[PDB]
């Protein structure tokens, strides 16, 4: 009775830290299932905003009158 | 008469009165498909770790 007073854990401490790790760790597996599935129709359709290599910008584009008509 | 245009008065941008007021897009052409979603917002904080193997903490 002694060792398990000042020596032990409760075996409530012990379950609701089992309860706590196991939602934990639930969250982080559904987290990273929802990743890469979001990863993979994100490189597929193209539609996302992560995989855009640069393409032109036009900050070089003037449109201005020139010395010919027919461009 | 014909007062002789001098140097250099043939420059001088010109304007001039018209028929037609400027058409649209003579460029036969199309607007763009889709542009940028504008992802904003405040921004979450960090979620539970790196989400890696390990390295929570």
């Amino acid at each position: 009775r002694w060792i398990a007073r000042t020596f032990f854990d409760a075996p409530e401490k012990n379950y609701e830290r089992t309860m706590a790790i196991l939602q934990i760790e639930s969250e982080k597996a559904e987290l990273r299932l929802k990743e890469l599935e979001v990863r993979r129709l994100m490189r597929a359709k193209g539609d996302g905003p992560w995989f855009q290599y640069p393409t032109i910008d036009k900050a070089l584009i003037d449109h201005s009158p020139k010395a010919t008509p027919d461009n | 008469g014909w007062v002789r245009p001098d140097l250099g008065e043939l420059s001088k941008v010109t304007k001039v009165k018209t028929d037609r007021p400027l058409p649209e897009n003579p460029y036969h052409s199309r607007a763009r498909p889709e542009p940028n979603p504008e992802v904003e917002g405040d921004l979450k904080p960090a979620r539970h770790g790196s989400r890696l193997f390990f390295w929570t903490m």
